[PDB]
RNA sequence: UGAGGGAAAGGUGAAAAGAACCCCGGGAGGGGAGUGAAAUAGAGCCUGAAACCGUGGGCUUACAAGCAGUCACGGCCCCG
RNA sequence: GCGAAUGCCGGCAUGAGUAACGAUAAAGAGGGUGAGAAUCCCUCUCGCCGUAAGCCCAAGGGUUCCUACGCAAUGGUCGU
RNA sequence: UGGCACCUCGAUGUCGGCUCGUCGCAUCCUGGGGCUGAAGAAGGUCCCAAGGGUUGGGCUGUUCGCCCAUUAAAGCGGCACGCGAGCUGGGUUCAGAACGUCGUGAGACAGUUCGGUCUCUAUCCGCCACGGGCGCAGGAGGCUUGAGGGGGGCUCUUCCUAGUACGAGAGGACCGGAAGGGACGCACCUCUGGUUUCCCAGCUGUCCCUCCAGGGGCAUAAGCUGGGUAGCCAUGUGCGGAAGGGAUAACCGCUGAAAGCAUCUAAGCGGGAAGCCCGCCCCAAGAUGAGGCCUCCCACGGCAGCCGGUAAGGACCCGGGAAGACCACCCGGUGGAUGGGCCGGGGGUGUAAGCGCCGCGAGGCGUUGAGCCGACCGGUCCCAAUCGUCCGAGGUCU
C-alpha cells in the first residue's frame, strides 16, 4: 500500500535521493531549462520552485536555507539577484515541465524538458 | 496487561512481594488480566514469615497495571507497575492493609474492600 | 463540499474556551467529575504536564504525579465536559514537546531539568492585574 | 497411531554432486 | 423500510452523558428520486436515487434523457434502496431520527495483492529456531494423493478490501438536517470521501 | 525447494496459444497542428519544434 | 602439471566470364544492370531430404471432455 | 533393411521473450564527436576507497604498452 | 500388532513438531430427549444431533503419557499413521568418538552417548487473485431480478424470578426476564497505542564552503539521539453469531380401527433440536436456460454478404486516485481545481538566523511560540491535463 503519500523514490534511498534533487536544481537554476525522464522532472518542480520562492523572499535567512540545498555561493546570487527578480508578480509556479517526443536508445526512457518561466 | 510469566508487585502486607501470573480467571482464554481481573499465580519473593511464602500457589486481583485502562469518559489512567493485592476465594484481601493507589474499577468490579483500605483511589 | 470543515462543524458544539493555557513542563490541576456509586464528585488530580498530542477538538494532554509512591499519569481531552477547571499551579520550562523523559528521573533531577519558567511566570502576574 | 516403531527406508538426502560430465 | 446515500466525510467522538462516543460523519441528502420500481413494471419494488449534482456538460444523451424524464436535474450517482417507497420525490436525512439503529454498506479500503497472513490471519512462520524463507506463507495446502488435488475456497494470498462490506446495527446518535449531516456510532468502510449506503437496519 | 521442470514439451499449438497477447500495439500519433507531420501527441513536436501553438525547441 | 588424450572441417562454373556502373544503406544486405546453358550455380555457392521457423490461401473452430483416430451422414472449397 | 540400447554423431525444438545480465560505493546535467550515444571525450556537481580499492618490487603472464585507422565478432546492454 | 508379498528398489523421503486444514461420528462440550436405585441441585445410562466449539504451562525428540493452573468442554479417529517441489530436522541409516556388552580379531548391538551437507526458476491439473477475446441478432449509456454459490453458525458468569418450588437439613430449580464476559469474525483509525529513510530538534568525530557566524557530506542501505502528521496498524474502536418463519430427528401426544378392550398409525391431526429450509452478509445472467427496467441513436451511401463515411456512444493520448504488480476500476482533461507550485488552516517540532544586552568564558536573556515545516482540510489557473486521431448501428427468417 502507499495510500496517501507524496513523493517517489526513484529507486534511490534516502541520501541519494535528496543529493539527486540537488544536483538537478544546481543543473536547472544554471541553464535554465535542463532535459531528464519525465518522472525526474515532474518531481524537479516543486524542489525548484520552493528554493526560487525563497530567492523572492531575499533575506539574509532565505539565502542561508536556500544555500544549504545548493551550496554554491556564485549560483545562489544569479539566482537572488537575476532569477527571483522575474516572477515578482508571478504566485507560484516558476517551473514549467514539457514531454520530449522520442525516447532514449538505450533504455527506451521517455524524456521531457524542464524549465524556468519568464 | 498481565499474562501468564508477568511478574506483579503484590501491594498488602501479606508478605508476598513479587508474584508471578500463572492463569487469567476470566473465560476459559483469556489473553489478559487488567484491573480488577483475579489471576492465579505463584509467590515468588516473601519476606519471612509473612502469612503466605515463597511457592504459594496463590489468588490476586489486578490493582494497578503498566498498560493505561481507557475510561468511557475518554480519559484514561496508566501507572506506574502493575499491581495485586492478594485475595482469598470471596475477593476478600488476606492482608490488612494495601499500598499505593488502586484503579477506581476495582469498586464497580465488587472489591470495595481493597478500596477502602486503599490509601488513594484514581 | 469541505468536509474538514464539515467536522468542525460537529465538533462546535462541543468546543471549550474556558480554560487556561498551559505547556509541557508546566505543573498543573485539573478537576475532574468522577462517579462513584453513588455519589459523583470532583477529585483533583495534580502534576506536571508530560505531553500534550495537537488534534483540534481531539487534543488531549497527560499528566504525571507521584502518588503514595508509585507513579501516576493520566490522560484527559482537553475538551472533556468531566473537566471542572484547571489551576495553573506552576509554569516550567522544557525544551521539547514529549517529556517522557522525566519518567526515570530522581525527583531531584525533574527538579533540575524542569526549572520554574520564569518568563511565563512574571507573564501570568502581568494579568490578573486586572481592570 | 501406529506403536511397532517405523523405522525409515530411506537415508535423509543427500551426498555430493557429479560435477561436472565435461 | 427506508435507506438513503451519502458520502462519508469522517470520524470524531462527541460527548454524550459523561462518555465519548466515537462517530463517523455521512454527509446523506438529498437524494432525488428519479425512478421507481413496481411490481407491474419491473417485478419488484424499490427506489432509485440519485445523489450528488453534476456537471450537465459532462451527462451523456442517454443518461440526460433518464434524468429527464424524471423531471430531475443531473446527478453524479444513481443507486436503488430496495423495497423502499418514500411519499415524497426527494429522500432527506430527516428519515433517520437519533436513535435509531442502521446498517451502513460502503466500499472497503483496497489492501491490494495481500498475503496470506494480511488476508487470513495466517500464523505465519517461526521467524527463527530455523525457519527458511517462510515466515509469512501460509505453510501446507494440501494432502497427499488422497485427494490429490486442491479445495476450492482454500484460504490464499489475492487481492483483499476494496470489495462491499456492510456494516450492521449501528446507532444514529444525532442528524443535522441544516447540513445533511448523519452521525452514526462506530465505524463504517472505505476512505473519507467514500460513497456509502445508510438503510434502516435488519438486526431487531 | 526441488527444481520444478517441465513435465511435458510444450506443443507448437500450444506456445502459439499462450502468445496470443504479445501483439504490439502501434504507437498513437496526431497531427501536428503547425507542421501536419505526424506526432505523438502531448508531446513538443519534434520536427517543427512546435508545441501549444509556439516554438519551444531548436530543431 | 605430466605420461597422456584428441577432434571438426571436402564439392561455384565448361570457363571467373567471380557481377563495371547506377540505386537505398554508416556499413551488412539488397534492388537493377552485366556474365552464364543455368545464378534458389553468387561465392554463407552441386544435389539440397527431415526435424524446426515463417508468409499467403481453402475448410474449420470461443457450451466443449480428448491415445486425437476410425466408420457414417451432412456443410463448404477444389478438380473435371 | 532401425524406432526405441538414460545408444553414437549432428541439426533443430520445448521450457520463454521466462530466470539471469556477477557485490546495494550512486548518481545528475551541460558541451562535444558521430549515420547512430544512459554507455566514448570534456566540464560542473554528487557518491565510494584511502594499511587502499593508492604506490613500488617479485612470481606468473607474454605485447596486452604507445599512436593511427576500425566496430563483424569478443564486451553479459550499448558502443563512436 | 500381525499375516500375505500384489503396483512401485532406471527412488512412492520416512518419527515428532509447525503451518494449513478438511472429513467421519462410535459426541468431549453446547441443543433436544427416554429410563433412573430421577425429591432438589447434581449425576448415572441410553437415544437424536457433526452447527459451532474444543485453553495455557512443566517434563521429555518424543507421538503417548504424567503433572500445574484453568475450563462449557479440555472428544476419538480418517485423509501416503493429511501436509519435507510448504518450513523445520530435536529423533531414527552413512562416514568420527566413547561407554556397557559380545567377539582372540577386523568388528558388532530392536543398547547408551556427543557430532554430523534437507535441492533460487512451476510445463500441466488443482487452488487464490486479475484481465484479454468472443458471445449473449441492431448498436449504445445507466440501473437492476437472483437461478445458483460462498460466508456465518461458539459459549459462559451474575442478577431478577426466589432463598420461592422441592428437602429434616445442607443444599436448591424448571419456566420467564435483565446485565456483564471469554475467545473468534468483518470493518475502522475519533480515542488509546505503534510505526512514520529526512517532518523538526539536539549531539560527536571528520572533510569541506568562507576566517568567524552559519551551514553541507560521511559515519547505514537514517551517523547517533529525542520526538513525530497523513497513511498503514492492534494492544485501540464499532458491529456480528441472532430474532423470526417453515419442515423434521429422537421423543411425547389427539382422534382411531384391524383386534367389541388397548394402540401416536393402518385413515387423518398435533407438539418437538445448537442441527435442516429460509431469513443475515458477500459473489453471481458464460444462469450459452447469456433474464429484466430506464434512457439514447436510426431508416447512410455502391455492388442474415462486403466496403466507406457517420449516429448514440466508445477507445486512444494526457493529469491523476486510500484503485492497482501489469491489466482492470474510478475521477479530471482549460465548458478545468486532476496533480505541481503559491496561499490559508491543520500538524510536527519547540523559541531560527540576525541583532541588542549580561558574563572573562563555556553560555544566558530578549526580540520569539520563533524559524523550519511530507502526505491532512481548503483556496487560488501561477505550472502542467495543448492539439487531436481512430473505432463505432442502418437491424436474419415463420
Ligand atoms: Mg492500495
Ligand atoms: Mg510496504
Ligand atoms: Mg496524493
Ligand atoms: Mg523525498
Ligand atoms: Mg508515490
Ligand atoms: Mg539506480
Ligand atoms: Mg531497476
Ligand atoms: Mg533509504
Ligand atoms: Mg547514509
Ligand atoms: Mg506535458
Ligand atoms: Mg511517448
Ligand atoms: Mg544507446
Ligand atoms: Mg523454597
Ligand atoms: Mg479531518
Ligand atoms: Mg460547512
Ligand atoms: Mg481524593
Ligand atoms: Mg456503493
Ligand atoms: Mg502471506
Ligand atoms: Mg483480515
Ligand atoms: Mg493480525
Ligand atoms: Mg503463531
Ligand atoms: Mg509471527
Ligand atoms: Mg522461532
Ligand atoms: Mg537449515
Ligand atoms: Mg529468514
Ligand atoms: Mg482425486
Ligand atoms: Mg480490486
Ligand atoms: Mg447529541
Ligand atoms: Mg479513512
Ligand atoms: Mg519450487
Ligand atoms: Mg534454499
Ligand atoms: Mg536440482
Ligand atoms: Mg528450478
Ligand atoms: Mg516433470
Ligand atoms: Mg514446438
Ligand atoms: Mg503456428
Ligand atoms: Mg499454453
Ligand atoms: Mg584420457
Ligand atoms: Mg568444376
Ligand atoms: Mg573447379
Ligand atoms: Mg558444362
Ligand atoms: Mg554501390
Ligand atoms: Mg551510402
Ligand atoms: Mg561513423
Ligand atoms: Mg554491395
Ligand atoms: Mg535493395
Ligand atoms: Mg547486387
Ligand atoms: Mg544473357
Ligand atoms: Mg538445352
Ligand atoms: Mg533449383
Ligand atoms: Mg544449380
Ligand atoms: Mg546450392
Ligand atoms: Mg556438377
Ligand atoms: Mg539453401
Ligand atoms: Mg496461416
Ligand atoms: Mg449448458
Ligand atoms: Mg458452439
Ligand atoms: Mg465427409
Ligand atoms: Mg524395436
Ligand atoms: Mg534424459
Ligand atoms: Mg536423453
Ligand atoms: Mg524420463
Ligand atoms: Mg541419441
Ligand atoms: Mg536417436
Ligand atoms: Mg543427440
Ligand atoms: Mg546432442
Ligand atoms: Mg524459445
Ligand atoms: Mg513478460
Ligand atoms: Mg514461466
Ligand atoms: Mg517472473
Ligand atoms: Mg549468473
Ligand atoms: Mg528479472
Ligand atoms: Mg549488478
Ligand atoms: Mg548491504
Ligand atoms: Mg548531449
Ligand atoms: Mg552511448
Ligand atoms: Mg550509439
Ligand atoms: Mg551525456
Ligand atoms: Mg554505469
Ligand atoms: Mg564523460
Ligand atoms: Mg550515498
Ligand atoms: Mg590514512
Ligand atoms: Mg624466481
Ligand atoms: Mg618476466
Ligand atoms: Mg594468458
Ligand atoms: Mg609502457
Ligand atoms: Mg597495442
Ligand atoms: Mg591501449
Ligand atoms: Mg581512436
Ligand atoms: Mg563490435
Ligand atoms: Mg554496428
Ligand atoms: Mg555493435
Ligand atoms: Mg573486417
Ligand atoms: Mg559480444
Ligand atoms: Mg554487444
Ligand atoms: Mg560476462
Ligand atoms: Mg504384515
Ligand atoms: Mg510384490
Ligand atoms: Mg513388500
Ligand atoms: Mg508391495
Ligand atoms: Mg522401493
Ligand atoms: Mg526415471
Ligand atoms: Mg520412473
Ligand atoms: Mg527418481
Ligand atoms: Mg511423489
Ligand atoms: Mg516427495
Ligand atoms: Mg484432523
Ligand atoms: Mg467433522
Ligand atoms: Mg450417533
Ligand atoms: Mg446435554
Ligand atoms: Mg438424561
Ligand atoms: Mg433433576
Ligand atoms: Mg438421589
Ligand atoms: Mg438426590
Ligand atoms: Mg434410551
Ligand atoms: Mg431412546
Ligand atoms: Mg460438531
Ligand atoms: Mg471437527
Ligand atoms: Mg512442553
Ligand atoms: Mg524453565
Ligand atoms: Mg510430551
Ligand atoms: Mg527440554
Ligand atoms: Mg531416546
Ligand atoms: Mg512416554
Ligand atoms: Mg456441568
Ligand atoms: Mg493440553
Ligand atoms: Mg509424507
Ligand atoms: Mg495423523
Ligand atoms: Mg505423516
Ligand atoms: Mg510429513
Ligand atoms: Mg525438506
Ligand atoms: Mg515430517
Ligand atoms: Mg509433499
Ligand atoms: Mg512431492
Ligand atoms: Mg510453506
Ligand atoms: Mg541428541
Ligand atoms: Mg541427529
Ligand atoms: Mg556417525
Ligand atoms: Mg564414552
Ligand atoms: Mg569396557
Ligand atoms: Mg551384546
Ligand atoms: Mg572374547
Ligand atoms: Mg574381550
Ligand atoms: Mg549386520
Ligand atoms: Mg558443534
Ligand atoms: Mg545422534
Ligand atoms: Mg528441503
Ligand atoms: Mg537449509
Ligand atoms: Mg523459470
Ligand atoms: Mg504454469
Ligand atoms: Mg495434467
Ligand atoms: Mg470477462
Ligand atoms: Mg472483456
Ligand atoms: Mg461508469
Ligand atoms: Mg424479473
Ligand atoms: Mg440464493
Ligand atoms: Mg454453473
Ligand atoms: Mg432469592
Ligand atoms: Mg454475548
Ligand atoms: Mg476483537
Ligand atoms: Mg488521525
Ligand atoms: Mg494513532
Ligand atoms: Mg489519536
Ligand atoms: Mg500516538
Ligand atoms: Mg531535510
Ligand atoms: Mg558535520
Ligand atoms: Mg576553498
Ligand atoms: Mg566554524
Ligand atoms: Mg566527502
Ligand atoms: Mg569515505
Ligand atoms: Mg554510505
Ligand atoms: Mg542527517
Ligand atoms: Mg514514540
Ligand atoms: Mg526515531
Ligand atoms: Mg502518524
Ligand atoms: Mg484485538
Ligand atoms: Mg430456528
Ligand atoms: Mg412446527
Ligand atoms: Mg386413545
Ligand atoms: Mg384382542
Ligand atoms: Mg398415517
Ligand atoms: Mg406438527
Ligand atoms: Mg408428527
Ligand atoms: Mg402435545
Ligand atoms: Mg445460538
Ligand atoms: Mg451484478
Ligand atoms: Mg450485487
Ligand atoms: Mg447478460
Ligand atoms: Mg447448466
Ligand atoms: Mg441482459
Ligand atoms: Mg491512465
Ligand atoms: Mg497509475
Ligand atoms: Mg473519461
Ligand atoms: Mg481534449
Ligand atoms: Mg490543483
Ligand atoms: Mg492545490
Ligand atoms: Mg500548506
Ligand atoms: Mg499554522
Ligand atoms: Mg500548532
Ligand atoms: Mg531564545
Ligand atoms: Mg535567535
Ligand atoms: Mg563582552
Ligand atoms: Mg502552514
Ligand atoms: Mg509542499
Ligand atoms: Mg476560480
Ligand atoms: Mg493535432
Ligand atoms: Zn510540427
Amino acid at each position: 500500500m502507499r495510500h496517501l503519500k507524496s513523493g517517489r523514490k526513484l529507486n534511490r534511498h534516502s541520501s541519494h535521493r535528496l543529493a539527486l534533487y540537488r544536483n538537478q536544481a544546481k543543473s536547472l537554476l544554471t541553464h535554465g531549462r535542463i532535459t531528464t525522464t519525465v518522472p525526474k522532472a515532474k518531481e524537479l518542480r516543486g524542489f525548484v520552485d520552493h528554493l526560487i520562492h525563497l530567492a523572492k523572499r531575499g533575506d539574509l535567512h532565505a539565502r542561508r536555507l536556500v544555500l544549504r540545498d545548493l551550496q554554491d555561493v556564485k549560483l545562489v546570487r544569479k539566482l537572488f539577484d537575476e532569477i527571483a527578480p522575474r516572477y515578482r508578480d508571478r504566485q507560484g509556479g516558476y517551473t514549467r515541465v514539457l514531454k520530449l517526443a522520442e525516447r532514449r536508445r538505450g533504455d527506451g526512457a521517455p524524456l521531457a524538458l524542464v524549465e524556468l518561466v519568464e | 496487561m498481565i499474562q501468564p510469566q508477568t511478574y506483579l508487585e503484590v501491594a498488602d502486607n501479606t508478605g508476598a512481594r513479587k508474584i508471578m501470573c500463572i492463569r487469567v480467571l476470566k473465560g476459559s482464554n483469556a489473553k489478559y488480566a487488567t484491573v480488577g481481573d483475579v489471576i492465579v499465580a505463584s509467590v515468588k519473593e516473601a519476606i519471612p514469615r509473612g502469612a503466605v511464602k515463597e511457592g504459594d500457589v496463590v489468588k490476586a486481583v489486578v490493582v494497578r497495571t503498566k498498560k493505561e485502562i481507557k475510561r468511557p469518559d475518554g480519559s484514561a489512567i496508566r501507572f506506574d507497575d502493575n499491581a495485586a493485592v492478594i485475595i482469598n476465594n470471596q475477593l476478600e484481601p488476606r492482608g490488612t492493609r494495601v499500598f499505593g493507589p488502586v484503579a477506581r474499577e476495582l469498586r464497580e468490579k465488587g472489591f470495595m474492600k481493597i478500596v477502602s483500605l486503599a490509601p488513594e483511589v484514581l | 463540499m469541505n468536509r474538514g470543515a464539515l467536522i468542525k462543524l460537529v465538533e462546535s458544539r462541543y468546543v471549550r474556551t474556558d480554560l487556561p493555557e498551559f505547556r509541557p513542563g508546566d505543573t498543573v490541576r485539573v478537576s475532574y467529575k468522577v462517579k462513584e456509586g453513588n455519589r459523583t464528585r470532583i477529585q483533583d488530580f495534580e502534576g506536571i504536564v508530560i505531553r500534550i498530542r495537537r488534534n483540534g477538538f481531539n487534543t488531549t494532554f497527560t499528566v504525571r504525579k507521584v502518588s503514595y509512591g508509585v507513579g501516576v499519569e493520566r490522560i484527559f481531552p482537553l475538551h472533556s465536559p468531566l473537566i471542572q477547571k484547571i489551576d495553573i499551579v506552576q509554569r516550567g520550562r522544557a525544551r521539547r514537546a514529549k517529556l517522557y523523559f522525566i519518567r526515570n528521573l530522581s525527583d531531584r533531577e525533574i527538579r533540575r531539568k524542569l526549572r520554574a519558567d520564569r518568563k511565563r511566570i512574571d507573564q501570568d502576574r502581568a494579568a490578573e492585574r486586572a481592570a | 497411531r501406529r506403536i511397532r516403531f517405523r523405522p525409515p527406508y530411506l537415508p535423509r538426502p543427500g551426498r555430493r554432486p557429479r560435477f561436472p560430465p565435461p | 423500510m427506508k435507506g438513503i446515500l451519502g458520502v462519508k466525510v469522517g470520524m470524531t467522538r462527541i460527548f454524550r452523558d459523561d462518555r465519548a462516543v466515537p462517530v463517523t460523519v455521512i454527509l446523506a441528502g438529498p437524494c432525488p428520486v428519479v425512478q421507481r420500481r413496481t411490481p407491474e413494471k419491473d417485478g419488484y419494488t424499490a427506489v432509485q436515487l440519485g445523489f450528488l449534482p453534476q456537471n450537465p456538460k459532462r451527462v451523456n444523451r442517454p443518461l440526460k434523457g433518464h434524468f429527464a424524464k424524471a423531471g430531475v436535474e443531473p446527478v453524479r450517482i444513481l443507486r436503488e434502496i430496495r423495497d423502499f417507497n418514500p411519499e415524497g420525490d426527494t429522500v432527506t436525512v430527516e428519515i433517520f431520527k437519533p436513535g435509531e439503529r442502521v446498517d451502513v454498506t460502503g466500499t472497503s479500503k483496497g489492501r491490494g495483492f495481500a498475503g496470506v497472513m494480511k488476508r487470513w490471519n495466517f500464523a505465519g512462520g517461526p521467524d527463527s529456531h530455523g525457519a527458511h524463507k517462510i515466515h509469512r506463507h501460509p505453510g501446507s495446502i494440501g494432502n497427499r494423493k488422497t485427494p490429490g488435488r486442491v479445495y476450492k475456497g482454500k484460504k490464499m494470498a489475492g487481492h483483499y478490501g476494496a470489495e462491499r462490506v456492510t456494516v450492521m446495527n449501528l446507532e444514529v446518535v444525532d442528524v443535522i438536517p441544516e447540513e445533511n449531516l448523519l452521525l452514526v456510532k462506530g465505524a463504517v468502510p472505505g476512505p473519507n470521501g467514500g460513497l456509502v449506503i445508510v438503510r434502516e437496519t435488519k438486526k431487531a | 525447494a526441488k527444481h520444478p521442470v517441465p513435465k511435458k514439451k510444450t506443443s507448437k499449438a500450444r506456445r502459439d496459444a499462450r502468445r496470443s497477447h504479445h501483439a504490439l500495439t502501434p504507437p498513437t500519433l496526431v497531427p501536428c497542428p503547425e507542421c501536419k507531420a505526424m506526432k505523438p501527441p502531448h508531446t513538443v513536436c519534434p520536427e517543427c519544434g512546435y508545441y501549444a501553438g509556439r516554438k519551444v525547441l531548436e530543431v
